[PDB]
Formats: C-alpha cells, structure tokens, sequence
C-alpha cells in the first residue's frame, strides 16, 4: 500500500521537476531583461546565499537523521530531528522573506524589470514550496505526537523525505544558475 | 460585495446574454425541483456526489462533457449565423464585443470541458476494469479531480452571468491579454478556470499512471494489456509531462496581470514571444492527450466487431510510444510565421512531419484488422469507418500545413480551422460517441437504440463535411480567422454552405439526445443479460452489465493477450469459485465537494479582487485538506455474504439467459 | 478554388508556394487515397453478410505486410522532408530577392485597428494603402505600435507577425500590375475586422512617381511623435490617408518607444 | 541507508558548495573555467544528493525510479534547450 503512494509522490515530484524547469527556462530567457535597473552583479550578496545554502543543507541532513531514527522505531528522536529540520527551514524562509522585503523597500520589486520579475518568480516558487514543506512538517509532527509511528505515518514521512530532498536539489540548481552564475 | 463586483457587472441591456441566463437558471431550478419532488438528494449525495468508484466518476465526466457540448455548439451556431449575416453586407446581430467573448468561450469550453472530460470519463469507466483491478490507486484524488473540473466548468458558466469572458482567443496571447490592453475581468475568469482544471487534470494523470503500472492483474505483463490501456498510459504520461507548463505559463500571466510584473509586457524588457512558446510547448502535447485514448477505443472496436484478433499489436504499441516521445519536440510548428531562422523552421517542420509515420502505421493496422474479418455494421463500427475516412483527409491537410512554405500563407486562415476542426471531429468526438455506445451496457446494463445512433452518425459525418469542406476553400481564398463585421462578400456563398452544414450537425446532436431518451424509455426490453453483448476480447466483459462496486469477486488470472476471449475459447468463462473472501474497499469521502466549493469561492474572489474572501477560501481549502489528513477510518471490508449474493444473482442471470 | 487567391497568385513567392502546396498534395495523395479506398473496400467486401469471403480469425501478424506498411510512409516523409528543407531555406521572408531592380523599402507600423506605412526614401506616409511598381522587389520592415498583428497580402505571398519594439523583415515582388487585398492574420481586438488595405502594383515607374507626388500634395504632415500619437488614438475602419512630410527616423523612434 | 552514507553525502555537499563560492568571490581563474567547473560541480552535487540522500537505485519499483527520472530529464533537456535556442534565434532576427 505504501509503495503505490510513494511511487505516486515520486511521479508528482517529476511533474514538479518539469514545473521548475519551465521557470528556469523563463529566467534564462529574461536574465538580461532588466533595462535601466539593477543587474545580477549589483544586488546578489554571495555570503547571504552561502548561509541560506548551508542552513537548507543542515535541514536536509537533520531530516535524513529523522528518517534513520524512524527506521530505529524511536518517537522522541524523530520528534527532535523534525523540530530541528523545521527550525532550519523557518530560518531559510526568514532570510528569503528579509531579502524580498529589502529588495521591495529599495524600489527593486518585481514591477521594476523583466529580470527582477523572473528572479522573484523562481525564488518565490521555491519559497512557497519550502513553506508548504514546513506546514507539512508541522501537521506531521502534531499527528506523530497523538498517533505514534503507524504505517500511514511512515508513508507520509517517506513522501516528505522525497519532497524535502527534491527541494534541496532544486535549490542547488537555483543558486548555481541564478545567484552564483549571475554574480560571476 | 467588495472589489469590482457591483450592479453594473450583470448585463441588463443585452437581450441575448439575459435570455441565455434565464434559460440556464430555469433549467437549474426545474432540475432542483424534480430532484426534491422525487427525494433523490440522499441517493445522489451517498452514491454519486461522494462516490470514489471509478465507474460513477467516469459517468459523471460523460454527463459534464455532454451538457457542456450543448453550450459549445450553441456558441458555434451563433458564430456561424453572425458570419453568414455579416457576409451579406448586413450589420448582423453580434457586436465584436460579444463575438470575441463567444469564440474565446467556445474554444475554451470545447477544448477543456468537452473533450478532456469525456476522454477521462472513458478512462475511469474502462481502464480499471480492463487491467483487472478493483479501483484506482488514489480514489479520493480521482473524486477531487472530478470536483476541480466541475469548479472550472462552474467558473466558465458564471462568467456569462456576472461580468464578461476573455476577448483574447482561447489561448490569451500576452499583449492583448495584458492589464494594459484588457482591463476587463474575463481574462481572470480564463486564468482561474484553466488553473484549477489543470490542477485536476495533473492529479488525474498521476492517478492513472500509478494505477496502470502498479495495480495490474497477476500474470498480465506489460505486452499483454489491451491496446486502450497502452493508449491511456501514454496519454497520462503526456498529461504529467505537459500540464505543469500550462500551470507555470498561466501563473506567470496572472502575476503580470495582478502584481504588475513585466514577464510578457511589450515594455520594461518584457519578452512577450516567450508566452506563446511556453503555451505551445504545452499546446501540442494536449491534442495528443485528446487523440491517443480514442485510437485505443477504435483498436478495441476493430477487435470486437471484425470478429478477429487485432493486427500488429507490437506495431501499434511501438507506434503510440513513438507518438508520445515525438509529441514534445514539434511545438514550434504553431508559429513558423513568428520569424525564426530558416534552420529552426526547417528542423521543426521535418520533426512535425516525422510523427505522421506512426499514425499511418496505426491506420493501416486497423485496415488490416478489417482485412479478412466478419464485419458487423453496428453504430460503433460505422463510427470507426467514418473516423478512418475523415482522419485520413485531416492528417493529409495537417502534413500539408506542417511545411513552412505552405504555412506562410495557410497560417491563421480558415484552412487551419478546417484542419483542427476536421481532425478533432474525425478522431476525438467520433471515438467519444463510439466508446459511449460501445461501453453503455457496462455503465447502465441496457443497450442504445441502433436506429437513432445510425441516424446521429450519418447526420454528424454529412454535416461535418458540408460545414468544414468550404472552410478549406475559404482558407485558400485568403479569409482569416475570427472575422465578425464587414466580411468580404466573395466569402458569402461558401459560408452559407457552412451554415447549412452547421444545422445538419445540430440535427445529429438532437438525434443523439432522442437516442438517449428512447434508450432510457425502452431499458426493460434492451437489457444486457449475459454481460457480453458484442463478445468483447478484454476482461471488462467478464463482469455483469451493472458491474459491482468491487469490479471482480476474485481477481482474474491472465496468461494470454485477449484474456476474456481465451477464457471463452478454453470453455472456462463462468465458473463458480469454491469460496469468496472479505474484500478491502475504500469508503466514500465528502471532503472533495467541500474543497471544490472553497476553491470556487477562492477563484471567484480572485477574479473580482475580493481579497478577504480569497484568503478565507484558500484557508478553508488548506484546513479541509489538513483535517481530512487526520482521520484513519477511510476503508472498510465487504463481507462474504453480500459478494456471494451478488455473484449467485449474476450466475442465475447467466444460467437463465444461457 | 481554381481562381482562388492562393491557387491563382500574382506574386513570385506565391508561385513557388503554390507549386510546393501542389507537390506536397500529390505526394500525400499516393498514401491517403489507398487508405480510404481500402477502408471502403474492406467494409463492403468482407461484411458479415458475405459467405464467399475468406475468414482468417487467427492471422494477426505478417513480416511482409508490416514492412510494406512501415516503408511507404517513411519514403514519402523522406522525399517531402528533403523538399521541405530546400523550400524553407529558399522561402525565408528574411531573405533578399534575386532581381536586377533595386528593392523599395516600406516600413509597416501596425497601429490599433489600422495600418500605417512609411516610405523613408520617398519621405511620405500613408494609412491603409501602399503602392509599388510591378516586377520590382519590395522590402517590408514590419513592427507593431501595439498588440501583435500579422501583415499579410494573400496574392503576393508569405505573411509575417508585427510585435511591439521588434522589426521583422519580409520581401515581396508582383509579376502582374493591379490592385490586391491585404488583411491582418492575427486577432488584435474589436476593430481587427477593420484592418484592410490595398496594394497597387503600378504598370510602370511613372505611375508610382505620380502616386508619390499625389501623396506629397497632402496638407497633413507627420514630423513629430505628438502627431504620430494623435494618429495612434484608438479608431476603427480608418479611411485611406496621406502625409507629405515625415521625420527622417520615425520607425527607429517607434521601436525605441519600448526601449528595444 | 546508514548514517555513514548520509555523513559522506554531507561532507561531499559541503566541499562542492564551498569550492564554487570561494572560486567566484575571488576570481581565481578565467570566466570560462569559473562557469564550466561550477556547472560540473553542481551536476556532481545533484547526483550525490540523488544517490546518498534520495537512495536513487535501479531495483526499486521494478525499474520505474530509473525510467521516470531519465524520461523527465530527457523532457527537461528538450524543453529548456529548445526554449533557449528558439528565443536566441528569435532575438537575433529582430535586432535593428
Ligand atoms: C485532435 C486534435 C489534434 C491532433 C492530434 C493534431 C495533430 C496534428 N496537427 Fe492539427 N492537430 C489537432 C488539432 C489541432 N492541430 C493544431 C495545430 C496544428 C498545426 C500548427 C498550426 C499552424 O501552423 O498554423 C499544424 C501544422 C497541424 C498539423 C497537424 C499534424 C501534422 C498532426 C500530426 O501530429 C498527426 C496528423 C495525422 C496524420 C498525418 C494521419 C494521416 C495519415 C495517414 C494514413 C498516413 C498517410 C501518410 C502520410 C501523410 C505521410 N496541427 C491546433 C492548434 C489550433 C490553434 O492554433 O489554436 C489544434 C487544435
Ligand atoms: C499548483 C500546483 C499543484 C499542487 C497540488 C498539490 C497537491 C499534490 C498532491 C500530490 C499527489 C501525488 C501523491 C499521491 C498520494 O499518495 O497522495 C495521497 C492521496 C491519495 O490517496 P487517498 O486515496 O486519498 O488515500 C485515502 C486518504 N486520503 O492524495 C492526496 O495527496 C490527497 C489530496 C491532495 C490534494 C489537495 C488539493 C489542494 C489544492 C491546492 C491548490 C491551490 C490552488 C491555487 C492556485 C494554484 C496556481
Ligand atoms: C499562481 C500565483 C498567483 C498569485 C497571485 C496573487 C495576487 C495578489 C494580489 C495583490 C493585490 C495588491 O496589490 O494588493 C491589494 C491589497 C492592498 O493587498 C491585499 O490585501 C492583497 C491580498 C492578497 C491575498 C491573496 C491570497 C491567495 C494566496
Ligand atoms: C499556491 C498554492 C500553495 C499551496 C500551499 C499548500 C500548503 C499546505 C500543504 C498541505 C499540508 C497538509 C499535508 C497533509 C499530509 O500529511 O498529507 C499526506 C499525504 C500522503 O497521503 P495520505 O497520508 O493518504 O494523506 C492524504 C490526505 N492528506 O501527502 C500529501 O498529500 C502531501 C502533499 C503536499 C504537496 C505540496 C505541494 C505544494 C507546491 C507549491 C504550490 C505553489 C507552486 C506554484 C507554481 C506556479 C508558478
Ligand atoms: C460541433 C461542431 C463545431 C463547429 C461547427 C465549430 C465551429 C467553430 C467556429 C466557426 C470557430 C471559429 C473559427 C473562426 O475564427 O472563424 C471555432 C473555433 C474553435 N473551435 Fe470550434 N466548432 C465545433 C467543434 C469544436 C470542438 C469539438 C472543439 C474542440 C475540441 C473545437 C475547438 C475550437 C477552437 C480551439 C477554436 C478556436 C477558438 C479561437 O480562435 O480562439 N471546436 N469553432
Ligand atoms: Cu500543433
């Protein structure tokens, strides 16, 4: 029963891969779109992106440790690792929201240029994906605390593992293409 | 109550829209009155609306597609009448402000809410039965997909009632559909309808793709499935790999329209052409999603009515796989006139021409399936022959249009409309009616009236020729698409002939309705006793004509290609199992309709800029999803008593009939 | 239609396009006609009613038949694809015509629900009308002041798109003098039906100079962007108009309006 | 999988993230090299994430974890490359 659900979620992640590839192509076309506005070199702070990448990688490692603990049939360890993963994700979302607020207040919002619009679209899509993952972690933890480690809970944890690692891979592609390559 | 919505959003002055609204609202009120009078609210809620059974959701897709076909064809009649009157140097009765709305709405309805609902209805109806499964991988996901499609349909219909619809064509090209040139709310209706319908269709694609691979009957390898299952698997692969492109494209356009971004604007470095590419990157796979399943249907019919084994099974499956692979590298053939380099145009022309070979192979395999068989002239077989004859000419015109040289003058001309209408009517709706008449006993337990079916088929084919052959000549004469006022009088005669064709197709549709009515009226005399009306090869005909909510009491064991035909040949087709076992089934869920209602509220609030109502709707959707994620009592066990009773009743029917 | 716009063209590009259409039609017929003929033949000859017809309820595969089915489409697609490559590389609108006479440059700005044309070399402007001597190449530089449109003269030959802030190139030559209809092949809005103009292929140069001189006598002038914007006001079914004095670089300014 | 493979993946991810960042911020090479090497390290890190963290193996689901992923990678390589090529050509052909 778990097999079919995990395979379905894998096919959904492949659909989401197509979804993100379309946004990547859109950004690549509109990378030079900006006219009389900020460019990649002018606004991209590399230390901030490095801190974001390390915190999301810490999130991925902590969630992996949660999956190992769930294989070890321990509840407290899974709860603690999920809490640490959610805290790392919340930190990452906080930094993304701060960056967006700083860009918008400084009159560099998505309404300024094609390049800024595409940048906002891609990073925002990743942000909503990560916040959906965070809400999923919140509901999964509150379900574990009151139901324990059941077959349904194990299936949900495997699906969330696939989702979170997929998001980390997408963020690797994002910082490679958008942030790091732009600031070159 | 807030935002752009006011008393001025409803068109008081315009008579045509008001009489249409009056018709729809009186129809709805009469249906509600009849349901209340018969007291079938509880039965509808507990058996159809909250049903997780694939057969019920398939039948409800068929109902939605049929009722939307009436609105689509009414728009078609109105457009044809307007063109005929405008050709005679008359002002006509449809201002451009209404004609643009009408053709955009007609295109959107007939593509998203007539073809896809009917095709996915057929898939839900037969695919789980053919593979020997009891249900689909994700029943609640199927119910939610149905309700999302219904939400899209509701938004499109209510667009007429309050405010207006998009006036930018059925694909909403960026510069016209931008906030600068389209200040209206119609484009928002288009955006949200297509977004929610796309979400539903993506969920359906994932569901079927998992169901086909994971829940096959034991001993049935991949190369032993019925061809329709192969075509459905290919179509679902296309849905999964394609619909994200539409989702992202519509999301980018709505970001441009709402937050004032510059994705597709003509200024501030926006690249408008991008949108077209993206939409056609999604656009061309979509049509194969419409044409792959119907091919399977015809193959099935070619197997059933020729009374012989299907020819070139391996060739057919390899051809459909080749079509699936090639349907991703050909989209640019939609805009050769955009002005891309000779290299790109030539490459895309050649690759669009290449995909013609597998379709020709499939047509020849059907022709050689009819080679030395005993052909019975049933309604379905007439539909198949008409489909072959029409689709051959359609494909000919298509490969002619795929050449950039020809496309440089035949693009957006009535030749292109003649092509796409020709191939759609030839393949999609022909396969739809053929499947509906072929699988009607498996959905209700009685047969359709053959006389009315044959009349409807003849009317449809003759009307289609008379209505669309003149469009080839008009396209040759240089008359372009979407012309409303002061049409060149030299295009009058052909358009008048087209008008004649239109009313002929009307009679066909009327015939179809009459057929259904008489089929309902004389159900007691045309019942399907044995569960095998036409001696079908596939497992679906092993069950009783009303299939139990569990498809099979015991999951059948398959050793050969045509399971049911081999079972009949071996002489073991109706054998009583030694004992029946408790069957694990999923419970009916009511959260699908709640999520659908919340999504409808959210979409409507987004269209009319009611921010608080949209927040409430989105929060309601998320809260309902989270709450339904809690409960564990989602499945039950069917006891041995009920299964034994139904199986004994079916076997008594077999014995008495046999 | 025998006397149709595309099957009886007056321009050269129209002539090669008609030849290509007929060759493609001929090549596809050799396979399509047998498909329909065999459909009808197998429907009639091998019906359930016939008793003398050979019945083969187990003949489900044949290597020879499959090879024949696969081969003929492949050969037809190979021939028509070679022809497609040659014609596509030889019928690119963005390709200058081979002719002795020097090409005449026409700029085509596509306003909302009307057509605007500029002769920079002659320094004149027209609304919903063009003129050029017969048997002389014409070089169209097409752009849109607004929403996407499609410049198209069915009899002369190929069409093109007009998009905001983008110049697109096209070439057309008329073999026979006379009046030809020109429309828009892309729906631009309520007034899209309105977009209609006439192309006058004059028998000789002298008639073209007379038409240019007549346009030069127009009291109206297009010297500034303010006059251009005043003309660019949303209007429907605009009559043929003339403008004597034109800004030397108006097309450039129209494109640079969108900073591209 | 074990803690060992996750720790190995973590270490390789740290290295393949640190090196490109340090290389870009310092301009330690020609821009061509600074692009090629970071793209190569990015795809290597993607494969490391797929193998170590996502347990990307052939045997699972009787071979539909390979086929689905390879098919979607082919579709992405079609769509992205096609879009970039088409728009490069469409932008080169509209310059004044
Ligand atoms: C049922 C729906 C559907 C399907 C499956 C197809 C499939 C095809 N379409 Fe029609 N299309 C359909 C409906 C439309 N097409 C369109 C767009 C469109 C365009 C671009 C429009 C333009 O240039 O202006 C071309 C050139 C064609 C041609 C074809 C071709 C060559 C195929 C091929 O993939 C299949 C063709 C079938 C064949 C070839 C079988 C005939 C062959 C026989 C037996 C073999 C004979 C052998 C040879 C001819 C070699 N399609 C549009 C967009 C309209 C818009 O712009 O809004 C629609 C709705
Ligand atoms: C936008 C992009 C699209 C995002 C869609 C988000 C939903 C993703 C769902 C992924 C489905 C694949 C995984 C399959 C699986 O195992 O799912 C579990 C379940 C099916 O199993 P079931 O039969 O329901 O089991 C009984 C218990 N329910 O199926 C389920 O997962 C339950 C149903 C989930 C769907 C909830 C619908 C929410 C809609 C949100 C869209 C918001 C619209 C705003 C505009 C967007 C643009
Ligand atoms: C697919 C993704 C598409 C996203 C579209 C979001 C559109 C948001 C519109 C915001 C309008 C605005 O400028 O704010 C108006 C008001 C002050 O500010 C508001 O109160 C705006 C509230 C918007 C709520 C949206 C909730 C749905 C998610
Ligand atoms: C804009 C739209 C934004 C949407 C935001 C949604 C946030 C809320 C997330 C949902 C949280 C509840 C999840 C409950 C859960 O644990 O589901 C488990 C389920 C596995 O199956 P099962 O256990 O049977 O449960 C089925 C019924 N829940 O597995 C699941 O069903 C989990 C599926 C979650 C997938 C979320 C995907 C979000 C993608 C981002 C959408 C935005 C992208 C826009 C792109 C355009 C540009
Ligand atoms: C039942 C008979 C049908 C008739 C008589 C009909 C008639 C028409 C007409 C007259 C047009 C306008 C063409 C023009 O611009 O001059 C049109 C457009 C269109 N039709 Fe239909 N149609 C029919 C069925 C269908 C079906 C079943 C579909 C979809 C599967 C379909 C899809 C479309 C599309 C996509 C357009 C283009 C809309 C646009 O240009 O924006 N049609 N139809
Ligand atoms: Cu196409």
């Amino acid at each position: 029963a778990g097999g079919t659900k995990i395979f379905g979620f894998w096919i959904y992640l492949m659909s989401d891969c197509i979804l993100f590839s379309i946004l990547f192509a859109t950004y690549a076309v509109l990378v030079n779109g900006t006219a009389g506005g900020p460019t990649g070199k002018d606004i991209f702070e590399l230390p901030f992106v490095l801190v974001e990448t390390f915190l999301l990688l810490f999130s991925s490692i902590t969630y992996g440790m949660a999956a190992i603990a769930m294989y070890k049939n321990n509840k407290s360890q899974v709860i603690s690792w999920l809490a640490l993963t959610w805290l790392f994700g919340a930190g990452f979302i906080g930094m993304e929201i701060y960056e967006f607020h700083h860009l918008i207040v400084n009159g560099m919002g998505p309404d300024r240029s094609g390049f800024l619009s595409a940048f906002f679209a891609l990073v925002g899509t990743h942000g909503l994906h990560v916040t959906s993952g965070l809400i999923w972690m919140a509901v999964l933890m509150v379900q574990i605390a009151r139901r324990g480690l059941t077959s349904t809970n194990r299936t949900r944890i495997m699906c969330l593992s696939l989702f979170w690692h997929f998001l980390d891979v997408v963020w690797i592609c994002v910082f490679t293409v958008v942030y790091l390559m732009g600031a070159m | 109550m807030f935002g752009k919505l006011s008393l001025d959003a409803v068109p008081f002055h315009e008579p045509i829209v008001m009489v249409t609204i009056a018709g729809i609202i009186l129809g709805g009120l009469a249906l509600v009155g009849l349901i209340t009078y018969f007291g079938k609210w509880t039965y509808l809620w507990k058996e159809w609306l909250t049903s997780v059974d694939h057969k019920r959701l398939g039948i409800m897709y068929i109902i939605v597609a049929i009722v939307m076909l009436l609105r689509g064809f009414a728009d078609a009649i109105m457009m044809r009448s307007q063109q005929a009157l405008a050709s005679a140097g008359e002002a006509g009765f449809l201002p451009p402000h209404h004609y643009d709305q009408i053709f955009t709405a007609h295109g959107v309805i007939m593509i998203f809410f007539v073809a896809m609902p009917f095709v996915i209805g057929l898939m839900n109806l037969v695919v789980p039965l053919q593979i020997g499964a009891r249900d689909v991988a994700f029943p609640f996901l199927n119910n939610l997909s149905f309700w999302f499609t219904v939400v899209g349909v509701i938004l499109v219909n209510v667009s007429l009632g309050v405010g207006e619809f998009a006036q930018t064509g059925w694909l909403a090209y960026p510069p016209l559909s931008g906030i600068e040139y389209s200040p209206g709310v119609g484009v928002d209706y288009w955006i949200w309808s297509l977004q929610l319908s796309g979400i539903g269709t993506t969920l359906t694609g994932i569901n079927f793709f998992v169901t086909i691979l994971k829940m096959r009957a034991p001993g049935m390898t991949m190369f032993k499935m019925p061809v329709f299952t192969w075509a459905s698997l290919c179509a679902n692969v296309l849905i999964i790999a394609s619909f994200p492109i539409l989702t992202v494209t519509v999301a980018l356009l709505t970001l441009d329209r709402y937050l004032g971004t510059h994705f597709f604007t003509n200024d501030m470095g926006g690249n408008m052409m991008m949108y077209i590419n993206l939409i056609w990157a999604w656009g061309h796979p979509e049509v194969y999603i419409l044409i792959l399943p119907v091919f399977g249907v015809f193959s099935e019919i070619a197997a059933t009515f020729s009374r012989k084994r299907l020819f070139g099974y391996t060739s057919l499956v390899w051809a459909t796989v080749c079509i699936t692979v090639l349907s991703f590298i050909v989209w640019l053939h939609h805009f050769f006139t955009m002005g891309a380099g000779a290299n790109v145009n030539a490459f895309f022309g050649i690759t669009t021409m290449i995909i013609a070979i597998p379709t020709g192979v499939k047509i020849f395999n059907w022709l050689f399936t009819m080679y030395q068989g005993r052909i019975v002239f049933h309604s379905a077989m007439l539909w198949t022959i008409g489909f072959i004859v029409t689709f051959s000419v359609g494909g000919m015109t298509g490969v002619l249009l795929a050449v950039p040289g020809a496309d440089f003058v035949l693009h957006n001309s009535l030749f292109l409309i003649a092509h796409f209408h020709n191939v759609i009517i030839g393949g999609v709706v022909f396969g739809c009616f053929a499947g509906m008449t072929y699988w009607w006993p498996k959905a209700f337990g009685f047969k359709l009236n053959e006389t009315w079916g044959k009349r409807a088929f003849w009317f449809w084919i003759i009307g289609f020729f008379v209505a669309f052959m003149p469009l080839y000549a008009l396209g040759f004469m240089g008359m372009t698409r979407r012309l409303s006022q002061q049409i060149d009088p030299q295009f009058h005669t052909m358009l008048m002939i087209a008008a004649s064709g239109a009313v002929l197709i009307a009679l066909g549709i009327l015939c179809l309705v009459i057929q259904m009515y008489v089929s309902i009226r004389d159900r007691d005399q045309n019942r399907d006793l044995t569960g095998d009306p036409w001696g079908g090869r596939t497992l679906e005909w092993a069950t009783s004509s009303p299939p139990p909510f569990y498809n099979f009491a015991v999951v059948p064991h398959v050793h050969e290609r045509d399971a049911f035909w081999e079972m009949k040949e071996k002489g073991e087709a109706y054998k009583k199992p030694d004992h029946y076992e408790e069957i694990h089934m999923p419970k009916n869920s009511g959260a699908g309709i709640v999520i659908a209602a919340f999504s409808t509220i959210f979409g409507f609030a987004m269209i009319w800029h009611i921010w608080w109502l949209a927040i409430v709707g989105f929060a309601g959707m998320i809260i309902t999803w989270i709450v339904k994620s809690f409960d564990e009592d989602v499945d039950y066990y069917v006891p041995v008593a009920e299964i034994e009773k139904l199986e004994n009743q079916h076997f008594d029917e077999i014995t008495k009939a046999g | 239609g025998c006397n149709s716009a595309l099957l009886d063209p007056k321009g050269q590009i129209g002539l090669e396009q008609r030849s290509l259409i007929l060759t493609a039609f001929g090549l596809m017929l050799i396979v399509v006609i047998p498909a329909i003929l065999m459909a009808v033949g197998f429907a009639w000859k091998y019906r359930a009613s016939n008793k003398d017809a050979k019945y083969s309820p187990n003949w489900s595969h044949s290597n020879k038949v499959e090879a024949v089915v696969w081969t003929v489409p492949i050969l037809i697609i190979i021939f028509l694809a070679v022809l497609t490559w040659k014609t596509t590389h030889a019928l690119e609108p963005s390709k200058p015509l081979a002719h002795d006479e020097k090409p005449i440059t026409i700029e085509v700005v596509s306003m909302d629900w009307k057509w605007f044309f500029i002769y920079p070399e002659q320094g004149i402007a027209t609304v919903n009308e063009i003129a050029f001597p017969a048997n002389t190449p014409v070089y169209f530089k097409v752009t849109s002041n607004s929403v996407m449109n499609s410049f198209f003269i069915p009899r002369l030959g190929s069409q093109i798109y007009a998009m905001a802030g983008m110049q697109t190139r096209l070439h057309l030559i008329a073999n026979e003098p006379g009046t030809y209809d020109g429309i828009s092949a892309s729906y631009s809005g309520p007034g899209f039906s309105g977009m209609k103009f006439k192309a006058i292929a004059t028998p000789d140069r002298a008639a073209f100079d007379q038409w240019v001189a007549k346009a030069k006598q127009s009291p109206n002038t297009m010297s500034d962007m303010a006059a251009f914007e005043k003309l660019a006001a949303p209007s429907e079914y605009n009559q043929v108009e003339y403008f004597s004095n034109v800004k030397p670089d108006l097309f450039a300014d129209v494109i640079n309006k969108f900073m591209a | 999988g074990s803690v060992k493979t996750y720790m190995t993946g973590f270490i390789l991810s740290i290295i393949l993230t640190v090196i490109p960042f340090w290389m870009v911020m310092t301009g330690a090479a020609s821009p061509a090299v600074i692009l090629g090497t970071i793209l190569a390290m990015a795809v290597v890190q993607v494969l490391v994430h797929l193998v170590c963290f996502l347990h990307m193996n052939t045997k699972s689901d009787e071979g539909w974890n390979m086929t689905a992923f390879v098919f979607t990678v082919l579709i992405i390589a079609i769509l992205v490359v096609g879009s970039i090529w088409i728009m490069w050509n469409l932008n080169y052909n509209m310059m004044m």
